[PDB]
């Protein structure tokens, strides 16, 4: 259920 | 370092991966000369047999 | 294709027992290391021109270094500075007009941007360490038993390449992917240094975490490279441990993160088993649980021979103690088999700490002679985190 | 009671008892080490040359002039066209990533060389066009276009004929006989996205179409259509296309959907959504251009990219029947040393629900067996050996104490 | 801190070191005798830290005046002992050492283990201290040893106790005192140790090592070492003392594989079998017999091994064709080729190309004097009379590696050695040094005496003439040979000289020197004469063949520095030089393999003369002998832009894979052969490597290694040297007019089989565990000298560095190593 | 997901919940069934006892009837029960037709009890795999093996319980028409066949044989010690 998320990152 | 999760919609996959770094940091391809390691925690039975 | 650039190991001297025969062969490879160093240093002095030094003022300093893009005519072409810019840059005559390529790396004049040298070999240096240059330096006689498991573990990466004429001569294409599966412990990743320090192919190594860069191409770029230098190296190996961290089960995930991930689980899926065939070069990858891998990665045709280590067998258990215990000294009341026989699943890693311990107990009572109570002291002091867990007297 | 060594102990441990040698030994070892380290430092450094080419290749007269003589001209691209009186046109130029000006032509040009949208080079300092330049061909796009046919033919595809025939009706059929699709005016769909089980044929039902092509194919990576720059990754899309519309007959085979075809969802907060809007620059392209897509996961494809409006055809490579099993090993043993006689059909019972890449370890390993102990000839003994390894190794537990249950 | 137990024993041994203050009666017999029973007590124990000596910190000065003073009988020794122990934890050796020198006696047993190796060490150390200056200091010495290495012999101990003796450069007592149970352990152990061991002890190690396999009966064991040592006298006791024919007939089977004969006298039983054992008689109805088990009868043709369907009639490509049809055939009995219609296919060779056709003839049937000989009457009287040098060599050929009772191979060349033609006389000379290779015969040596004489003869005549004498006196230094050759050399102009083929003079004066370094200062001291470049060349090369196989690294320090020079006369002096340290160093794996790094480094530092003779260099480190690290290292040459570096990389794959039938090597030399087709001296060469990889279709290894690869074969070094150093010049002597020299390897060229035969020389198929070996060296118990074991049926093939093992114990060896021809004998303890 | 219920067929045909079953038969001691001439001789290892608990309420051989002795593995709870239906089918039998229970029969009936449990859900199967043996055939040794599935087999000889793949390859190479006739032969053959008990104590190996119209008789640890002495003394012939 809840979801903690990740990230990236568009230089 | 607590123990792996499935990998899906809910589980730990990026501590997980910086715990499969540690884990191969410290017993790796590559052994390690004089540096040692003293974690310290209070339920060790949630950390992954690995470590 | 450079070759091979295989790791650089010294040869090995054994006697271990510290004889004189030690001393010798050590001398011996010391003497012709001597003698080595005496020539590479002795030829720079001994050692004491007008055609590169024009070119090289035509150059200058510095030299930046840009895509090539397009040869618009055999003296221009277009080459992007190192920001993503364009530039209509004239192509100089000591330039080759033949290794410029679209997208090779071009050396470009710094005030008036124009072609003056190819850069190739500008393999990342994130992808320019996963090299293994010194050889690990544990041989396959240190590893105990698992003689069902080195054997599928040397038909994939030794003998394909030592005896290539057994398996043309038969139809089989040498089994080129192998995922090295099992209990934490066992040895999975003490085979992959062994066949390090046998091989004579470019044995390059991952850690399955290494090739999750942060930015959203720099993912699927660095396995894009790391196969191009390991199929640029000729025979290549590519121990991907711990593969786990990358290739997970695809899953429709709600964070952007986590399909970066997968964006690089099926970039390392295709860079396998694809459109175009791979060349030479083969992957170990290791992984303590299977179960959690995708069914692509590890599906045959990638993955061909899935080596499942198992917990050590009682005849393994006793040959791994010995590799251990070789350069002890154990007194003569030290029967291993009283520790061996035990149903604990004393695990390869286990060993060697029931065999650091006892050494370690050892220092306590002042001995340098491990007896027979070191081994029972150390069991069980080495023996926790794994407490002991089973059903209660339930089945009989 | 672990007293700790003092150091009239430590003294002791390790100076009694020590082999004569021990001393001396260890310290040949440490010189070495040492010795080995020097020994790379002074010539570790390899010379990297720089690709110069041959002496007599040289004009190191006229090369000084080049230099000197001509400049380098960024390149723009000409987004419009003022025209101020239509003599003095002031044409506004994009610099890329630098910026966007209203330039005029250097006398060179011809006013009428310079139309609306073609890549134009102007000079550093004041940016005149001072040279037309030929329309942008992608570094990367252009190297995707397998331009060495795969050697996989269709007699290589075993037990999927009806799926290759539903697959040739669609990416071969439309383009070598467009009468059949005409008469009864039907629209040949322009793509079929291959899903299946992973390793049941989809990428050698690929490379098969690729080898009796007539066509231009265009491999799409997956991995260069995300790029870090943000746009870069629809930018090649278009790249890519537009290299297609450009040929005659041109296929394009998106390998592995998945890279760039996730289903959309709000995580702007993050690069994923420049993933995203190179799809949504995909979904909007695809909707003579055939496109070809495998994905082992379909379920993880958007769903707009699965509708019959951009993928009118969507074939099912399946586990392979038992008639088409004995035939995917036919296909991958006709080269190995095997005696004749071998029951193929045999080993396909043996095989239940197995894919038609794990037919092809059974015979890979069916070898490594005949390898192992020195028998040229590939018996039968090995396979039965091979598919207990290859197949049921692997199958499930299903095993003898559970398995007196079925007789 | 202590406890009770320790801050007690701390006070206890505090009371006696004080009580000693001053001059009590009880006080130093009480006293001393405390400190000898706390002190013996803990020291007589397991490892434990010795407490006694760890509380125990005094200083002896009171005690060692007082020593003097106190008693000089009994109460003086008893002193030395306590204060003798406590020097051996601390840093006191020369006081150390001589307090139980001259203090108490008793027995060293006594003291403890660790006590015990603590003497040894300083005795060596004060031996070794002890020069020839005084032998007054060395009876007390020398008496220590006598004690402490039977110490060693019972406690498992014979590493420390065999290196106890080699510290003293006395190893004499070894004989006395090692035990059936010991002798595999010491034996062992010297031959391992000896290689590395510098002049002169390592020659007297070899002797030593030898007598202890004396003392016990094992005579095979001898055999090996006496070898090694090259000397025959203690050949021949062994084999006088061999009262067992069957021991007496395996000797001879590991003298004759190693190329040496010893005339037997009539009073040696079965002197004919023994002789023809010796005289190598019996080699071919193996070689015939080992073929009919492997099935490889059928003789193989050139397209074959080629194999020109995968690739996408000049003289020179039919010579490599020519060649091919020798070497890959070659020792088979039959060629498909040059038996039937050779008077055809020569004719398509011009001069050289017929002298080398012809020779292949002789080298397509070796080992055979009648069948050879018999398939030697079709050509050598061609209408190009010129071809008589090709049967020449094929004459002379024919006979190398094997001697026959009505010697031949002087008969027929002898009338032609002094034809007047030039080319005549080159396949005489040549010929009939390969047929008598290290037979030393005085007769043939000195008909070959006015060879080098003959002023006729022209300089391509000497150089053969010069060589053919040198492989006939390969490693005795034959005084009239050497002489000869000796006068020979001094005689020499400076003109003539500077043409290729004096390049072989100096050649031929090493080969008499081959293994013997301490003779060789005078041989370089004759030399000194003539005036260079020839004489620093020649001083080099004699330098080089004076040191074959010692692992002197001093000799390879001073090769390397000759490389190292960077200089035209000064550069056939470095190509000799590169060669030099490949010879010397290719005796210890690990040495040999350190080489490749200093090849390796000449290459990238290197310059033109260099650069050629690294990949000839890497040849003789890995003959037959498929190193991927060696094989990889010359393919990367094997592309380069100088002609000289291509050919050289090209024929070190060749010898690389001598017999290995790798196919890597093959896949490799293919390829090669693509990328060189337009060059005609590439193409020649890479396909001459081809032919060099199927040497006897792999069924041969030109190895100079027999015995477990101990124990040298000097005939054979003799012949890879000639064509090494020959090929520092490959395009006046190989590309040249001598594409005949190839054959020089010839003489080393030997058989690669595991052919089991029962007791009564039926081929017995036992299993035999055969893989890489490993040695036994250090490991205690039963170790297994086999690793990656591959059971095979004998008759078996053994690429070089595998040994067999007998896995049946129905049988135990009369020779312990088991390679080439082994006899074995029905176990009697075995019972089924 | 097809592992939560009994009686829902996975996509391969499989009974997923009585495979899971015969997991508790590999987690118990070991017990071998050897038939012979005249004594079918059906042995228990892992006695394992607890140094302070009396081990008559352990026991795990059972005579379901006066002529036939059934020794199980897998879970006592369930073992205990089964033995309990056994017994009172075989007199039940008994009365319904006057001949005594033959061997078969109550292997029909006990894999006919199982079986019932694993056809519906709402009901666990039986874990015990039990080693029916009984000379009750009136002529003919006869030894049954159940499974928790439903299956009886008949074997010549058996093993069942932790370490049935060990046993059992050991004893088909050491089990021939020679060993088996004699008696004392036979019963040597069985405390081989467990000596190799998971530590091979030689103290823990409880044989029980039953004899042609005889009656069961559970080996004293008296005439045991001298079978396993006496079978070490017949091993000793290795030296
Ligand atoms: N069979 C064996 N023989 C000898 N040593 C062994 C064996 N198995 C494990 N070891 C020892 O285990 C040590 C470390 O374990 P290893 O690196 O092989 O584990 P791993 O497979 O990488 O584990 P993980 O799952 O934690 O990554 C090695 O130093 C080696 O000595
Ligand atoms: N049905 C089949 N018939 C013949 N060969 C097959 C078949 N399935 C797999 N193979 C073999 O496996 C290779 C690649 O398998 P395949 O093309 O199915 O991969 P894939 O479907 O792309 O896998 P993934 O979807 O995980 O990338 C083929 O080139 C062929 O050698
Ligand atoms: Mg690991
Ligand atoms: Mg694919």
């Amino acid at each position: 259920a809840x979801x903690x998320x990740x990230x990236x990152x568009x230089x | 370092g607590s123990s792996r999760l499935e990998g899906g919609s809910g589980g730990d996959s990026e501590v997980q991966r910086t715990m499969l770094e540690l884990l191969n940091q410290l017993d790796g391809f590559e052994a390690t000369k004089n540096i040692k390691v003293i974690m310290a925690t209070n339920r060790i039975d949630i950390l992954d047999s690995a470590l | 294709t450079k070759g091979p650039d295989a790791a650089s190991k010294l040869p090995l001297v054994t006697p271990h027992t510290q004889c004189r025969l030690k001393l010798l062969k050590l001398e011996r490879i010391k003497d012709y290391l001597l003698m080595e160093e005496e020539f590479i240093r002795n030829q720079e002095q001994m050692k004491p021109e007008e055609e590169r030094s024009k070119v090289d003022d035509l150059r200058g300093t510095p030299m930046s270094v840009g895509t090539l893009e397009e040869i618009i005519d055999d003296n221009h072409a277009i080459v992007s500075t190192s920001v993503g810019s364009e530039h209509y840059v004239s192509i100089l005559s000591f330039v080759d007009k033949d290794l410029l390529e679209p997208g090779c790396s071009v050396l470009l004049n710094h005030k008036v941007h124009a072609v003056i040298g190819v850069l190739m070999d500008d393999t990342d240096p994130l992808v320019t360490v996963m090299k293994v240059e010194k050889a690990p330096q544990e041989t396959y006689a240190d590893i105990g038993g698992l003689d069902n498991q080195i054997q599928e573990i040397k038909e994939s990466v030794e003998l394909p390449l030592t005896h290539p004429e057994y398996y043309e001569e038969m139809g089989i294409k040498p089994p080129k992917g192998v995922i090295l599966y099992g209990p934490p412990g066992t040895g999975k990743t003490l085979l992959a240094k062994a066949v390090a320090n046998q091989t004579s192919a470019t044995f390059l190594r991952v850690v399955g975490s290494e090739l999750i860069q942060k930015y959203l191409g720099d993912g699927p770029k660095l396995v894009r490279e790391l196969f191009r230098v390991a199929e640029e190296h000729a025979p290549s190996i590519v121990f991907i441990d711990e593969i786990d961290a990358i290739g997970t089960k695809r899953y429709d995930s709600n964070s952007g993160g986590e399909r970066e991930i997968q964006r690089t689980m099926l970039e390392l899926l295709n860079q396998l088993d694809g459109f175009d065939s791979r060349g030479d070069v083969k992957v170990i990858m290791a992984t303590n649980r299977i179960e959690t891998l995708d069914p692509a990665l590890i599906r045959p045709g990638r993955i061909d021979r899935k080596i499942e280590f198992p917990l050590p067998d009682e005849k393994t258990k006793k040959r791994i103690f010995q590799i251990h215990t070789s350069r002890m000294t154990l007194a003569d009341d030290v029967t291993l088999d009283d520790l061996i026989m035990a149903k604990d699943d004393l695990s390869g890693a286990d060993i060697k700490a029931i065999c650091t311990e006892a050494g370690l107990m050892a220092l306590r009572e002042r001995r340098m002679k491990v007896t027979n109570e070191d081994f029972k002291k150390s069991k069980e002091n080495v023996l926790y985190k794994k407490q002991e867990g089973t059903p209660e007297g339930l089945y009989l | 009671p672990i007293r700790a060594l003092d150091e009239g102990d430590i003294a002791l441990l390790k100076t009694y008892g020590q082999s004569t040698y021990s001393r001396q030994i260890k310290q040949v070892e440490d010189d070495i080490q040492q010795l080995l380290k020097k020994i790379n430092e002074l010539t570790g450094i390899k010379e990297s040359d720089t690709g110069l080419a041959p002496p007599a290749l040289w004009d190191l007269a006229a090369d000084k002039q080049t230099l000197q003589s001509e400049q380098p001209l960024q390149v723009a691209r000409c987004t419009k066209i003022i025209n101020a009186d239509s003599e003095d046109p002031k044409y506004i130029i994009n610099v890329k990533q630098f910026a966007k000006f209203v330039v005029d032509l250097s006398d060179q040009v011809a006013p009428t060389d310079i139309e609306e949208g073609m890549r134009v080079g102007v000079d550093r300092n004041k940016y005149q066009i001072h040279i037309p330049l030929p329309p942008k061909i992608d570094p990367t796009v252009t190297m995707m276009q397998v331009e060495e046919k795969p050697d996989v033919t269709y007699s290589d595809v075993g037990g999927c004929k009806e799926q290759i025939e539903k697959l040739r009706e669609v990416v071969e059929t439309p383009l070598l006989h467009p009468e059949r699709f005409v008469n009864l005016g039907i629209e040949p769909p322009k793509g079929v996205l291959l899903f299946g089980p992973p390793g049941t044929g989809k990428t050698l039902c690929a490379r098969a179409v690729a080898n009796r092509t007539d066509a231009c194919f265009i491999r799409v990576i997956g991995s260069e259509l995300v790029q870090k720059y943000v746009g870069e990754g629809a930018r090649m899309v278009r790249e890519l296309f537009e290299m297609a519309r450009t040929k005659k007959a041109c296929l394009i085979f998106f390998d592995e959907i998945d890279a760039i075809g996730g289903a959309r969802f709000d995580d702007g907060a993050g690069g994923d959504n420049e993933v995203q809007r190179t799809m949504l620059e995909l979904i909007n392209q695809l909707d003579n251009i055939k496109v070809l897509m495998a994905t082992n996961r379909p379920d993880t494809l958007d769903p707009a990219l699965m509708r019959p409006g951009r993928l009118d055809r969507k074939i099912e490579f399946s586990l392979p029947d038992l008639e088409g099993r004995t035939h995917i090993f036919k296909i991958h043993a006709r080269s190995m040393s095997v005696e004749r006689d071998i029951r193929f059909e045999l080993l396909a019972r043996l095989c239940p629900n197995s894919t038609g890449a794990e037919i092809r370890s059974v015979c890979t390993e069916a070898g490594m067996f005949a390898i192992r102990a020195r028998r040229k000839i590939a018996t039968e003994k090995d396979f039965l050996e091979a598919v207990n390894k290859v197949i049921k190794s692997y199958a499930k537990f299903s095993a003898t104490p559970r398995y007196m249950t079925y007789n | 801190e202590l406890s009770e137990e320790d801050k007690q024993l701390q006070d206890e041994l505090e009371m006696l070191v004080e009580r000693l203050g001053e001059k009590d009666t009880s006080l130093y017999r009480p006293a001393l005798e405390e400190l000898r029973r706390q002190i013996r007590s803990s020291t007589t124990s397991m490892t434990s830290v010795p407490k006694p000596l760890k509380f125990l910190r005094p200083h002896y000065g009171k005690l060692k005046e007082i020593y003097e003073n106190m008693a000089p009988g009994e109460n003086k020794r008893f002193a030395a002992d306590i204060i003798s122990v406590l020097a051996m934890t601390m840093s006191g050796e020369r006081e150390c050492l001589k307090y139980r020198l001259v203090g108490s006696q008793e027995e060293l047993a006594s003291w403890g283990h660790e006590y015990v190796r603590h003497l040894a060490g300083e005795v060596a150390k004060e031996w070794q201290e002890l020069d020839d200056a005084e032998k007054v200091q060395r009876e007390p010495l020398l008496t220590l040893v006598k004690e402490i290495v039977p110490y060693n012999m019972a406690h498992n101990a014979e590493h420390e106790a065999c290196d106890l003796l080699m510290e003293i450069e006395q190893v004499d007592m070894l004989e006395k005192d090692i035990d059936e149970n010991a002798y595999a352990k010491v034996c062992l152990y010297l031959t391992s140790c000896v290689n590395y061991v510098p002049e002169p002890e390592n020659s007297a190690l070899l002797r030593c090592a030898l007598g202890v396999f004396r003392k016990f009966s094992r005579f095979p064991e001898a055999l090996r070492l006496a070898l090694m040592l090259n000397d025959m006298e203690l050949v021949e006791d062994i084999f006088t003392s061999c009262k067992d024919v069957v021991v007496q007939k395996q000797m001879a089977f590991m003298l004759g594989r190693h190329g040496v004969f010893l005339e037997l006298s009539e009073d040696v039983e079965e002197y004919e079998d023994l002789t023809e054992i010796m005289s190598n008689v019996q080699l071919n109805s193996n070689f015939l017999a080992l073929a009919r088990e492997l099935d490889i009868m059928e003789p193989k043709v050139p397209d074959d091994i080629y194999k020109t369907h995968l690739e996408n009639d000049s003289a020179r490509m039919n010579l490599a064709s020519s060649f091919v049809n020798g070497f890959v055939n070659a020792a088979f009995g039959q060629d498909k080729l040059l038996t039937d219609d050779g008077n055809k296919w020569l004719y398509k060779n011009k001069d050289h190309g017929m002298l080398s056709a012809a020779a292949s003839l002789g080298m397509i049937l070796l080992w055979d004097v009648d069948g050879g000989l018999t398939q030697i009457d079709k050509y050598l009287y061609s209408s190009e009379d010129y071809i008589k040098s090709g049967a020449l060599l094929a004459c002379g050929i024919v006979n190398s590696g094997v001697r026959n009772e009505c010697d031949p191979a002087l008969a027929l060349l002898s009338d032609y050695v002094l034809h007047n033609s030039n080319t005549m006389r080159l396949g005489s000379i040549f010929g009939l040094g390969l047929a008598y290779a290290g037979s030393n015969r005085e007769d043939v040596l000195t008909l070959l005496l006015p060879v080098m004489g003959d002023s006729k003869s022209s300089m391509e005549v000497a150089g053969v003439t010069a060589l053919a004498c040198g492989m006939i006196a390969v490693g005795s230094c034959n005084g009239d040979v050497t002489s000869t050759i000796l006068q020979t050399i001094m005689e020499k102009s400076e003109t003539e000289l500077k043409d290729t083929y004096a390049r072989w003079l100096p050649l031929g004066l090493g080969l008499n020197h081959l293994g013997k370094g301490e003779a060789i200062e005078a041989i370089l001291a004759a030399l000194e004469v003539v005036s260079e470049p020839f004489r620093s060349f020649a001083n080099t090369l004699v330098d080089v063949c004076a040191y074959a196989g010692s692992g002197n690294v001093l000799k390879v320090q001073q090769l390397l520095h000759i490389c190292s020079e960077h200089f035209a006369d000064m550069g056939a002096h470095q190509g000799v030089a590169v060669l030099g340290i490949a010879l010397i160093a290719m005796g210890e794996e690990i040495g040999a393999e350190m080489a490749l790094r200093t090849f390796g480094h000449l290459l990238r530092y290197g310059e033109p003369t260099l650069r050629r003779a690294v990949p000839l260099a890497l040849a003789l480190i890995s003959v037959s002998n498929p190193r991927l690290n060696i094989l990889d290292t010359l393919s990367k040459f094997s592309h380069d832009a100088d002609p000289e570096v291509s050919y050289n990389s090209i024929f070190a794959m060749g010898m690389v894979g001598s017999g290995t039938n790798n196919a890597r090597l093959a896949a490799m030399l293919r390829q090669l052969a693509q990328y060189h087709a337009k060059d005609p001296n590439n193409l020649f060469m890479v396909r001459l490597a081809q032919g060099l990889t199927h040497l006897g279709k792999g069924t041969l290894t030109l190895c100079p290694y027999h015995s477990d690869r101990q124990l040298m074969s000097q005939v054979a070094v003799a012949g890879l040297l000639t064509v090494l150093v020959s090929f520092l010049d490959v395009r006046n002597i190989i590309l040249g007019k001598s594409h005949y020299v190839l054959y020089g390897l010839v003489a080393a060229m030997q058989p690669r089989m595991l052919v089991t035969f029962d007791e009564e020389l039926r081929p017995l198929p036992v299993s035999v565990r055969v893989g890489q070996a490993v040695d036994v060296v250090g490991q205690a118990g039963k170790p297994k000298t086999i690793t990656g074991f591959q059971t095979h049926t004998t008759p078996v093939l053994l690429a070089h560095g595998e040994r067999a093992e007998l896995a049946t114990e129905e049988f135990l060896p009369v020779t312990p190593i088991l390679e080439g021809f082994v006899i074995l004998r029905k176990n009697p303890n075995y019972d089924l | 997901s097809y592992d939560r219920a009994i009686t829902v067929f996975s996509p391969d045909g499989h009974l997923f919940q009585v495979e899971y079953a015969q997991e508790a038969v590999k987690k118990g001691s070991t017990a071998v069934g050897v038939r012979g001439r005249d004594i079918v001789v059906l042995g228990v290892e892992k006695k394992s006892v607890a140094k302070l608990q009396d081990e008559r309420t352990v026991r795990k051989i059972c005579a379901l009837d006066d002529n036939v002795c059934m020794a199980f593995a897998g879970l006592t709870a369930d073992a205990r029960i089964v033995i309990n239906r056994a017994r009172v089918e075989c007199q039940s039998h008994r009365l319904t037709v006057e001949d005594p229970v033959t061997v078969e029969y109550i292997t029909r009936y006990i894999a006919s009890l199982k079986q019932r449990y694993t056809q519906s859900n709402g009901r666990r199967p039986f874990g015990i795999s039990a080693l029916i043996v009984g000379f009750d055939f009136d002529g003919t040794p006869r030894l049954y093996q159940t499974d928790p599935s439903g299956t009886y087999h008949a074997w010549k000889a058996n093993a069942i319980g932790r370490g049935a793949k060990s046993v059992r390859e050991f004893l088909e190479k050491n089990y021939t028409d020679e060993a088996i006739e004699t008696d004392d032969l036979t019963i040597k053959l069985v405390i081989k066949a467990l000596l190799e008990v998971v530590q091979s104590g030689g103290k823990n190996i409880e044989l029980a044989v039953m004899r042609r119209d005889q009656s069961l008789k559970i080996l004293n640890p008296e005439e045991i010690e001298k079978y396993v002495a006496e079978i070490e003394k017949e091993k000793e012939e290795n030296e």
